[PDB]
């Protein structure tokens, strides 16, 4: 009982451990769009200025 | 006295929640004692008079 309690514990510390170097890599997309929004001129510009 | 000494057990008869009771304590919470009489009992010959 007392190692159904402990794998229990070991699989919910594995499961914040790997939600956190999931949640670092979906950060990762999103720092990526907004980098390439922040250099991003909208179309009716550059339909022009290219 | 007839007796100087009584022959008696020396350890304690044990009994842990092994592995036919663990499923049962943990999605239920109710652990029987020796599950392996009630499985010899109304699963193999339930027509056994006691």
């Amino acid at each position: 009982v007392e190692y159904a309690e402990y794998v229990g514990a070991v699989k919910t510390v594995a499961s914040a451990l790997q939600f956190g170097v999931d949640a670092l890599e979906r950060g990762l997309i999103n720092t990526v769009l907004s980098v390439k929004l922040r250099h991003a001129p909208p179309m009716f510009i550059l339909q022009t200025l290219a | 006295e007839a007796d100087n000494q009584i022959m008696g057990p020396s350890s304690y008869a044990s009994f842990v929640v092994r592995g036919e009771n663990l499923v049962t304590a943990v999605s239920y919470g109710r652990v029987m004692r020796t599950f392996e009489h009630f499985m010899a009992r109304i699963v193999d010959s339930p027509e056994k008079a006691g």
